[PDB]
C-alpha cells in the first residue's frame, strides 16, 4: 500500500528509446545513502507533472550571464600547519588537557577536531515556505547560521546566510507585505557540491565566476527590483579569490567602515551593499574552515590568530547590527586548550614576556573567553601588561604598533568578561583603567577625532588608542564609531556603577578618578553626597565640579571648603625615596575644558613627567594651570612652568 | 519490439493524483533534443495493477530532480552512476540551448 | 599563476668550478604568517625521476650531497653547487606551493 | 598582621612513618603556603608552592594539602636528609610570614 | 638549586651592607626578588620584596627605612642594601626567587646560599 | 625506504578515458598527500592534479580544469587518476609523487617509477 513495501521491484531502470543502451539505478542505493523522507520530499518537491510553460516563465525570469569566465585561480594560502616537528596531539576521546606542554600554544591539534567544532549544527534549508523551494531543491546542511534581519515595518529584507564547509549561501528575501517574494540568492564554494537546482536553471549557465576550486554563482530573478545586478562579479571574485588574508580582512573591515561612513549600517535603501558584504565576510569563513581543512594537524597559535581576526570582523559587523547573530558554532575543544594553556602564564611571565608572544597568549584568552570566563591570574597580568607598556611609554609619550594591537586584542578580552569574584582583582582592574585614562591625552584624542573622519583609508586593528578603553567620557562622511566602541567597556566595566550611593546622572560627566580608597568625579554638574571644589577663573562659559566620594559610602572627613586658588612654589622635582605614588595629576585649560590626567606607580613615572618630549610644559598659552591630587580627598593648586 | 509507444505526447493540465509517487515507477523515459520538436518529455511507466499507465509529464524537473539525488548522493557515488549523470547533464544543456516559447506547447502531438 | 623563468637555460663550467642556476617566480612565494620561503629544487638527470634537493630555498633536504646550498627569498633563488663533479651533470627546475604548484623552466649542466 | 602556628612543635619520628604538620593561619590565604625544610646553617629548600603543588626536584614523598585556613603536611615516607626544621610561609599578603618551625628530629 | 650571593662580611654596626644576588640561569625580568634574613638559632623573618617588571618594592613594617632591595639594569643581579646595621642584625641572608602575581607569589621558590653577615668587635 | 609504482599505462585513442593507479607503500599513507606529474618527452615536468589527505579539497591545474577527476582512498594504499575526452598533446610520462604534509600540495620527497601513456592513431 504505502512506502514501506511499494518497492518490490528489484531496481529502477532509465531508459533512452533513440539508443539500445539501458541505464540502471540500484533502488537499496538511494534508499541507504539519502534518507527516506529526503527522498519522498524530493519528489514531491520536483513538481514532476508542472506544465512546461510555468517552467518556461521560471526560465525566462531569471537572468544569465555571459560565460563562465576561468581564471589561473587556487587563490592564496590561507593554511597553516604545524612547523616540520614532534609537537602535534591526537585527541582520542577526552585526552587529560594538563599534558599540554608550553604556554604559547606552539603545539598543534587535530584540525578535523576543530572542523566539526566550528560546524556542530545541523540545519534544514530550503523549506516548504521560504522562496528557496522554487530555486533549490530541499537539502540538510550542517553550518554556522548567520543572520542580518533587518527590519519588519513591511521592510527589512531577510539575509539568513549559511556557511558550509563546501559551500556558502546568502539570501535576500524581500518580505515586504505579500506572499512574493525576490529571493536574490549567490552561493560560492566547490562546484561539484552544491545545492542542485529545479528544471529551470543550471549551473553550466549561471557561474558567473570560474577558479581551478571555488565557483562563484548569481542566483537572482531579473524581473525583480535589483539594482545591484549592474556590477562586475568577476571583479569581486577577483578581489576575493586573489589576495592575501590579511588584504583580505582589511578589505573586509575598511567596507563595513565604509557601511558606517553613510546610515547605510542602519538603513533599508542600501541593502544590497550590506548583502554584498555579508557575503564576503561568509566566503572569508569558508575560506578559513577550508584552509585548516586542508590539513590535518594545525597549530593553535595560528588557529588562534585567524579566529581572532574572524571575532573581530563578527564584533564590528555587530557594532553597526544589532540584530547581527551567528549560531550552530561550538568551539569547545579550542576553549578546553587554551583554558588549560592560559592556566600555567602568571601575571609576572606575561608582562615579562616580549609583544609577539603577548599577542598569541591574549588571543588564547579571548577564545577561550566569549562566555565572561577570564580567569583573574590573566587579568592581573593583563594589568601589569599595562603597567609594562605604561612605563615603557612614559619616556618619549609615543605609541608605536605593536602595543596598539595588543591593547586592542585586551579591549575585546575585557569587554566580554563577566564581573570577577575578587574584590582586590577588580580594583586591580579599575586602576588600569585609570592608567588607560591618563594614557588617553589631548594629542592621542586628536589623533583619533582626525583618523576616524576618513574611513576610506582607515584601519581599525592599527588605528586602536587608549582612548578605547580609558575612563574620559568626552567623546566629542564621518565614521561613529568612537562610541560605539566606548559602550563596549563603559557598561561591562567588571562593576559598572563605581559610583556606590551618590548615583547621579551620566550626561555631563567628563572624568572619574577611581584611586585607592577614593573616588574623584569631575562633571559640569553637581552630585549631592559632600561638598565639592569649585574653581574661582569661571570668566569664560564653562563649568568644572570635582567631587571626592568614599568607595565605604561616607561622606566627607573634613568640611572646610576652598572656593579660591592657592598659589605656590611648592614641591619642585622631588627627592628620592618615595614621596608622590599612587597619586593623580589634573590638566586642565580655561578653552578647552580637560586636558589630560596622569597616574604614577614608581619612580621612572615622576622622574619621567619632566621631560621636554612629555606632552605638557608646551606653550599652547600663557595661562595654563594644573591641579595636585593624592588619595585622601583634597585639591591643592599648583601654580608654575618649572 | 516494445520501446515506448509513442515518443512524442502531450501534457494535460489533469494529471494530478496520476502521479504516482517516485516509488511506483518502473521505468522514466527520455526524449533526444529536436526529436520532438523541442518538447521534453518524460513518459513515466508505472504500474497500477496489471495496467502499466504511460504518463506524459515535464522533462526538465525531472532531469534535474535525477541531478538532485545523484549529487546528493554523489559522497557514495558509482561510475555508473557518474556517466548518467554526465547525460543528464548533457541533456539538459541540449534542451534549454534549444528551448524556446514555441516549443513550450507539447499539447501539439496529443493524438487525433 | 605564479611561473618560474629559469635562466641560463644551458651552461657549461670546468670541473670543481662554482655553478650558479637562478629561477624567478613570478609573485612572492613568502608567506607571510610563517615566515617561509616555499619553494623547492629538483635534479633530474635523464633516466629516472628528479630528486629533491631543497626545502624552504634555505634547508638542505635529506640525503643530499653537500655541494649544494639553497639561497634567495621572494622572487630570486640560487641553486649554488659549490663543486661541480662528473656525476654531478643532470637537469634542474625549481617549484613553488605558495599557490598551485608551477615548475620551472630547464637548465642543463655541461662540461668543457 | 597575617600570623600562624605549626603544630606539632616536635615530633620523635624515626623512619619511613607518616608525619603531619598543621599550619593554621589566623585569616584567610586561599591556598597560597609554601613548605620549607631548613637544615641548620644552610638555606632553605622550598618543598610545594600552592600548598599543594610539588616543586621540581622535591620527591614525592612530600604531599601537602589544606587550604582557607588550615593546611597540612603529610610526608608520606621519611628519609634523613628530609630532617630538619620546616616552615610554612603563607604567600597571600604583604608582611608575609613563616610559622616557628617544627622542631622535628629523631626519637 | 641554589643561587649565588656575596661573601660573608663582619662590619661595623652603623655602617651600611651590600649583600647582592645572582641569577642562577634565565633572567631576572621574569621573576620577583624576595630577601629574608634568619638570625642564628631562630625562624625566618620576610623582609621585603620587589616586582622587577615595574621596579616597584614593599618591605615589612620593621625594616622600613633600612631595607631596600633594588634590581639591576640588565636584570640579572638584586641588590639589597640594609642601611644603619644596629647591633642585632647578624643573619645567614637569603635571597628567593618568585614569579606570580601582584601581591602574592604562587608559582616558584628557589633560595641563595645566604651570606653569613655578622657584628663582631 | 617508500616506493612508488604506478600501472594501467599504455596507449589511448582521441578523446577517450583511461585509469592511472599509483600504488603507495612502506609508509603512513593517511598522513601524506600525493598528486601526479607528466614529463612530455620534449618538456621535463608539468604539475597536474592533487588530493589532500582526506580526500575533500582537490587541487587542479588549468589548461587541463574539469578533464581530470583524481580519487584517493584512505583505507586501501591506491592513487587513482581519470581523464576525460583528452587531447592529442596530453602524452606525457606520468609520475606519482609523495607530497610532504598534508595539503593538496608541497616540495615532493619521492617520486615514482612512472609510467607512459600516448595519443595516437
Amino acid at each position: 500500500s504505502a512506502t514501506q513495501l511499494i518497492n518490490g521491484r528489484t531496481n529502477l531502470s532509465i531508459e533512452l528509446e533513440f539508443n539500445g543502451t539501458s541505464f540502471f539505478l540500484n533502488w537499496q542505493n538511494l534508499l541507504n545513502v539519502i534518507t527516506e523522507p529526503a527522498l519522498t520530499e524530493l519528489w514531491t518537491s520536483a513538481e514532476v507533472a508542472e506544465d512546461l510553460r510555468v517552467t518556461l516563465k521560471k526560465r525566462q525570469s531569471l537572468f544569465f550571464p555571459n560565460k563562465t569566465v576561468v581564471i589561473s585561480g587556487d587563490g592564496h594560502r590561507y593554511t597553516c600547519e604545524v612547523p616540520t616537528s614532534s609537537q602535534t596531539y591526537n585527541i582520542t576521546k577526552g585526552f587529560n588537557y594538563s599534558a599540554l606542554p608550553g604556554h604559547l600554544g606552539g603545539f598543534g591539534i587535530n584540525a578535523r577536531l576543530v572542523l566539526g567544532d566550528i560546524f556542530a549544527s545541523k540545519w534544514s534549508l530550503f523549506a516548504r515556505d521560504t522562496p528557496e523551494y522554487r530555486v533549490f531543491y530541499p537539502m540538510n546542511v550542517m553550518a554556522v547560521k548567520f543572520s542580518i534581519s533587518i527590519g519588519n515595518n513591511e521592510s527589512g529584507v531577510a539575509l539568513y546566510g549559511v556557511v558550509s564547509e563546501d559551500f556558502v549561501v546568502v539570501t535576500l528575501h524581500n518580505r515586504s507585505k505579500e506572499a512574493n517574494e525576490t529571493a536574490s540568492h549567490l552561493l560560492f564554494g566547490l562546484p561539484d557540491s552544491l545545492p542542485s537546482l529545479k528544471g529551470h536553471a543550471t549551473y553550466d549557465e549561471l557561474t558567473f565566476a570560474r577558479n581551478a576550486k571555488y565557483a562563484l554563482v548569481a542566483i537572482l530573478p531579473k524581473d525583480s527590483y535589483q539594482t545591484l545586478l549592474t556590477e562586475n562579479y568577476t571583479r569581486i571574485f577577483l578581489n576575493m579569490t586573489e589576495s592575501t588574508p590579511l588584504e583580505f580582512t582589511r578589505t573586509i573591515q575598511t567596507r563595513i567602515v565604509s557601511i558606517e561612513a553613510r546610515r547605510a549600517c542602519a538603513a533599508q535603501e542600501a541593502a544590497p551593499d550590506i548583502f554584498l558584504v555579508l557575503f564576503q565576510m561568509l566566503v572569508a569563513h569558508f575560506l578559513v574552515a577550508r584552509g585548516i581543512a586542508e590539513h590535518r594537524f594545525v597549530e593553535v597559535d595560528c588557529v588562534c590568530r585567524q579566529y581572532a581576526e574572524l571575532y573581530f570582523l563578527r564584533r564590528i559587523s555587530r557594532l553597526c547590527m544589532p540584530t547581527f547573530t551567528t549560531v550552530g558554532y561550538n568551539h569547545t575543544t579550542l576553549g578546553a586548550v587554551a583554558a588549560t594553556q592560559i592556566a600555567r602564564v602568571s601575571a609576572t611571565k606575561l608582562a615579562s614576556l616580549p609583544r609577539s608572544s603577548q599577542e598569541t597568549v591574549l588571543a588564547m584568552v579571548q577564545l577561550g573567553a566569549r562566555d565572561g570566563a577570564v580567569p583573574s591570574s590573566i587579568l592581573e597580568g593583563i594589568a601589569m601588561v599595562v603597567e609594562h607598556m605604561y612605563t615603557a611609554y612614559t619616556y618619549v609619550y609615543t605609541l608605536g604598533d605593536t602595543e596598539r594591537k595588543l591593547m586592542l586584542d585586551i579591549h575585546t578580552v575585557l569587554t566580554d568578561s563577566c564581573p570577577p569574584k575578587d574584590s582586590g582583582v577588580s580594583e586591580k582592574l579599575l586602576r588600569t583603567y585609570l592608567m588607560f585614562t591618563s594614557m588617553c591625552t589631548n594629542i592621542e584624542l586628536g589623533e583619533m577625532i582626525a583618523r576616524f573622519s576618513k574611513p576610506d583609508s582607515l584601519n581599525i586593528y592599527r588605528a586602536f588608542s587608549p582612548c578605547f578603553l580609558g575612563l574620559r567620557y568626552d567623546l566629542h562622511g564621518t565614521s561613529g564609531f568612537a562610541e560605539l566602541l566606548h559602550a563596549l567597556h563603559l557598561d561591562s566595566l567588571n562593576l559598572i556603577p563605581a559610583i556606590n550611593c551618590s548615583k547621579i546622572t551620566a550626561d555631563k560627566i567628563i572624568a572619574t578618578v577611581p584611586l585607592p580608597h577614593v573616588t574623584y568625579i569631575i562633571s559640569s554638574e553637581a552630585l549631592s553626597n559632600a561638598v565639592v571644589y569649585e574653581v574661582s577663573e569661571i570668566f569664560l562659559k564653562s563649568a568644572m565640579f570635582i567631587s571626592a566620594i568614599k568607595p565605604d559610602c561616607s561622606g566627607f572627613n573634613f568640611s572646610q571648603i576652598d572656593r579660591h586658588i592657592p598659589i605656590v612654589y611648592n614641591i619642585s622635582t622631588p627627592r628620592r625615596g618615595c614621596p608622590l605614588c599612587d597619586s593623580v595629576i589634573m590638566s586642565y585649560d580655561e578653552s578647552d575644558g580637560l586636558q589630560s590626567l596622569m597616574y604614577v606607580t614608581n619612580e621612572r613615572v615622576q622622574t619621567n613627567l619632566f621631560l621636554d618630549k612629555s606632552p605638557f610644559f608646551d606653550n599652547n598659552n600663557l595661562h595654563i594651570h594644573y591641579l595636585w591630587l593624592r588619595d585622601n580627598g583634597t585639591v591643592v593648586e599648583i601654580r608654575g612652568m618649572y | 519490439i516494445q520501446y515506448v509507444a509513442l515518443p512524442c505526447c502531450a501534457i494535460q493540465a489533469s494529471a494530478a493524483s496520476t502521479l504516482p509517487l517516485f516509488f511506483a515507477v518502473h521505468s522514466i523515459h527520455f526524449a533526444d533534443p529536436n526529436h520532438c520538436n523541442g518538447v521534453c518529455i518524460a513518459k513515466l511507466r508505472s504500474k497500477t495493477g496489471d495496467i502499466t499507465v504511460e504518463t506524459c509529464v515535464n522533462g526538465f524537473n525531472l532531469r534535474s530532480f535525477l541531478v538532485a539525488v545523484v549529487r546528493r548522493l554523489g559522497s557514495w557515488a558509482s561510475q555508473e552512476n557518474l556517466r548518467l549523470l554526465w547525460y543528464l547533464q548533457r541533456s539538459l544543456t541540449a534542451y534549454t540551448v534549444g528551448f524556446n516559447a514555441t516549443t513550450a506547447d507539447s499539447s501539439i502531438h496529443n493524438v487525433n | 599563476d605564479i611561473v618560474m623563468t629559469q635562466s641560463p637555460d644551458s651552461l657549461s663550467v670546468s670541473l670543481g668550478e662554482r655553478a650558479t642556476i637562478n629561477c624567478k617566480s613570478s609573485q612572492s612565494v613568502l608567506y607571510s604568517s610563517n615566515n617561509k620561503n616555499y619553494l623547492a629544487w629538483y635534479q633530474q638527470k635523464p633516466g629516472q625521476p628528479p630528486k629533491l634537493l631543497i626545502y624552504w630555498a634555505s634547508t638542505r633536504g635529506s640525503g643530499v650531497p653537500d655541494r649544494f646550498s639553497g639561497s634567495g627569498s621572494g622572487t630570486d633563488f640560487t641553486l649554488t653547487i659549490s663543486s661541480l663533479q662528473a656525476e654531478d651533470v643532470a637537469v634542474y627546475y625549481c617549484q613553488q606551493y605558495y599557490n598551485s604548484p608551477r615548475f620551472g623552466g630547464w637548465t642543463k649542466v655541461e662540461i668543457k | 598582621d597575617i600570623q600562624l602556628t605549626q603544630s606539632p612543635s616536635s615530633v620523635s619520628a624515626s623512619v619511613g612513618d607518616r608525619v603531619t604538620i598543621s599550619c593554621r593561619a589566623s585569616q584567610g590565604i586561599s591556598s597560597w603556603l609554601v613548605w620549607y625544610q631548613q637544615k641548620p646553617g644552610k638555606a632553605p629548600k622550598p618543598l610545594i608552592y600552592a600548598a599543594s603543588s610539588l616543586q621540581n626536584g622535591v620527591p614525592a614523598r612530600f604531599s601537602g594539602s589544606g587550604s582557607g585556613t588550615d593546611f597540612t603536611l603529610t610526608i608520606n615516607s621519611l628519609q634523613p636528609e628530609d630532617f630538619a626544621t620546616y616552615y610554612c610561609q603563607q604567600a597571600n599578603s604583604f608582611p608575609y610570614t613563616f610559622g616557628q618551625g617544627t622542631k622535628l628530629e629523631i626519637k | 638549586v641554589q643561587l649565588v650571593q656575596s661573601g660573608p662580611e663582619v662590619k661595623k654596626p652603623g655602617s651600611s651592607v651590600k649583600v647582592s644576588c645572582k641569577a642562577s640561569g634565565d633572567s631576572f625580568s621574569s621573576n620577583t626578588i624576595s630577601w629574608v634574613r634568619q638570625a642564628p638559632g631562630q625562624g625566618l623573618e620576610w623582609m621585603g620584596r620587589l616586582i622587577t617588571i615595574l621596579g616597584t618594592a614593599n618591605y615589612a613594617q620593621k625594616f622600613q627605612g633600612r631595607v631596600t632591595i633594588t634590581a639591576d639594569e640588565t636584570a640579572t643581579t638584586a641588590y639589597m642594601e640594609l642601611s644603619s646595621l644596629r647591633s642585632e642584625d647578624t643573619a645567614i641572608y637569603y635571597c628567593a626567587i618568585s614569579e606570580g602575581g601582584y601581591t602574592y607569589d604562587s608559582g616558584s621558590y628557589i633560595w641563595g646560599q645566604g651570606t653569613l653577615v655578622t657584628v663582631s668587635s | 625506504e617508500v616506493q612508488l609504482l604506478e600501472s594501467g599505462g599504455g596507449v589511448v585513442r582521441p578523446g577517450g578515458s583511461l585509469r592511472l593507479s599509483c600504488a603507495a607503500s612502506g609508509f603512513t599513507f593517511d598522513d601524506y598527500g600525493m598528486s601526479w606529474v607528466r614529463q612530455s618527452p620534449g618538456k621535463g615536468l608539468e604539475w597536474v592534479s592533487g588530493i589532500n589527505w582526506n580526500g575533500g579539497s582537490l587541487s587542479y591545474a588549468d589548461s587541463i580544469q574539469g578533464r581530470f577527476t583524481i580519487s584517493r582512498d584512505n583505507a586501501e594504499n591506491s592513487l587513482y587518476l581519470q581523464m576525460h575526452s583528452l587531447r592529442a598533446e596530453d602524452t606525457a610520462l606520468y609520475y606519482c609523487a609523495r607530497v610532504q604534509g598534508s595539503g593538496s600540495y608541497n616540495n615532493f620527497d619521492y617520486w615514482g617509477q612512472g609510467t607512459l601513456v600516448t595519443v595516437s592513431s
